[PDB]
């Protein structure tokens, strides 16, 4: 056991870190990196921040987080990985965002960027307003908006305009609207 | 200085809408008889207008055929929306102006793809990996593609 | 960001008058019966060439429709220049039928000279001086001066 | 666009021109077909060109016209557009962008 | 293989190969010829990469034995060779 009181940064174009088995009590921003970073069964008291330029790739694993929030110019890729604990999302920026192997994901957002939903076992509810560029996409992948207690279906929502592409995604069977380019990944010759 | 003017919106007088335009005459004699051509120069031209003509519903067809000194005759009406007709000995007559041919064209731009007719432009939506074409049955159909130039 | 040229060519484009060439086949089939469509993938492809090809004077017309993956179909012929037809009692005599006009128009690009038949780009070689037009007999042949505007 | 609706006793032709400018013709500049009857008596038949459509673009202060592929300048921009074609046509209008 | 977020190019010509729960996949390419030991499965796995939005190839000569399942590709035409098993079971929607 180990107990921080304290909030950590990864300072501007650092690179290298590694973290593991501590309970940070406070914020970790991490803004100016230049990725190769990599944390471990920590946690986390406050939301994650990322804001300024940012660009490699950065890891968290079994880092259970109240929530994540991701701004700024930067276009580096954050991994998320494992956690116990419903985290909520919201990305506005032109970077990568990848989440899998997680049971539970709390509220989502989607402003901007690239948003990758994998194998999650509940989603609270999702929302979509980006617009067409280069960098921004949304695909998801044998994730489920269903929970299975009490028996309900948490919302969707896509305004934008940026493509997308679903597969594999339980949601509300009842008719919807849905806005923006959509690609048929999944493939009908097998079932 | 940012800009994005200078994008498809450019400072060129918008697009390439350009027709060559009616300029001047330069030679008009008909010929009855066997086949007949004249030629032209290219001095100081980038450019001419080409009306051939049918006259007193000959049974010669209106056509189009031009090379230059090197290259061969191209074909004309084989781009065309030709119009045949269904003519017919019966008594009851059922002929038809059935529409031989029919030709468009699909083209990229970015992230939208657009199809042509004539000069309108027809706007398709997004990019999403794949093209549909319908027709009816009991015709032929085929599809190329090229460059854009 | 930095983005290649040769990607905003594909972007950007205009000036000189353009179109499609003929470079490849796809596919091409006829087939009697029910409707048949068919599809093609957008990757690493940015135009199309199709052309709806009637044989004989068969039952059905010829006619087009387009869309993409999950957009609506476009009728080409929706936008047109159509010539149209009716019949009064007739017993089906012979009659005149056959095209009248082959207006067009020819340009010239530097290396090479061009003519643009409808909207797809017909090569027409170097540049040698020397030009030809060629039609049949009992025809009108005027021609003209041309310049890209 | 100026369609004549079944077999119209007027053929569709359409003229265009600016508020004082004069009148340009359309259905001079294109590739068309023809079907004449039969010098057989009683075999009469009707056809030609039913629809016609045309696009009309600004250039600055001027107003230029596309027929096949052959621009009429129809004049500066006076202000107001002139069009004349025959009679039982269902003639249109639209908005349409330059692209 | 499994729980990955990308994988680069496959080749399987013999033994028993298993690909769960992958990302994107390059391409998968295999020869295999069918026997008690030569098969090939896939799970949750797609040859789409997000980005640039492009379709990752596939070819599958030999006859060894298969089995897809959510095996996302392109939906154009195709072909395969070996005795292809279905495990989709088809009720839903």
């Amino acid at each position: 056991f180990v107990y921080v009181d304290g909030n950590v940064t990864i300072g501007a174009a650092v690179s290298g870190v590694t973290v593991s088995g501590l309970f940070i009590d406070g914020n970790l921003t991490i803004a100016g990196a230049n990725g190769t970073v990599e944390f471990i069964n920590t946690t986390v008291s406050t939301s994650i921040i990322g804001t300024g330029n940012n660009t490699g790739w950065f890891l968290f694993d079994e880092v259970n987080a109240d929530s994540v929030s991701i701004t700024g110019a930067g276009t580096g890729e954050f991994i998320f990985r494992g956690g116990i604990e419903q985290t909520d999302f919201s990305l506005n920026a032109p970077s990568k965002l990848l989440v899998e192997n997680r049971s539970r994901v709390g509220v989502v957002n989607h402003l901007n960027g690239l948003m990758i939903l994998k194998d999650i076992g509940v989603i609270v509810s999702l929302t979509s307003t980006a617009e067409d560029n280069a960098f921004t996409f949304l695909a998801v992948i044998s994730s489920s908006l269903f929970d299975p207690d009490p028996r309900t279906y948490g919302a969707l929502t896509k305004t934008g305009s940026c493509s997308y592409a679903f597969q594999d995604f339980a949601r509300s069977n009842m008719a919807e609207t849905v806005t923006g380019a959509k690609w048929l990944v999944s493939n009908g010759r097998d079932i | 200085a940012l800009v994005s003017l200078s994008t498809l919106r450019g400072a060129l007088g918008g697009g390439s809408i350009s027709g060559i335009i009616p300029q001047e005459v330069l030679f008009d004699q008909w010929r009855a008889g066997g086949n007949w051509e004249v030629s032209q120069s290219t001095q100081n031209r980038t450019g001419f207008i080409v009306r051939s003509l049918k006259e007193g519903i000959g049974i010669t067809v209106s056509d189009l055929f031009v090379a230059t000194g090197n290259g061969g005759y191209q074909s004309i009406s084989q781009w065309e929306a030709t119009t045949f007709l269904y003519e017919t000995d019966a008594e009851g007559t059922s002929i038809d102006g059935g529409r031989q041919q029919a030709i468009a064209i699909v083209f990229k731009r970015g992230t939208q793809w657009y199809t042509k007719s004539g000069d309108v432009i027809l706007p398709l939506g997004s990019d999403d990996g794949v093209i549909r074409f319908r027709t009816p049955g009991y015709q032929r159909l085929t599809i190329w593609s090229g460059a854009q130039l």
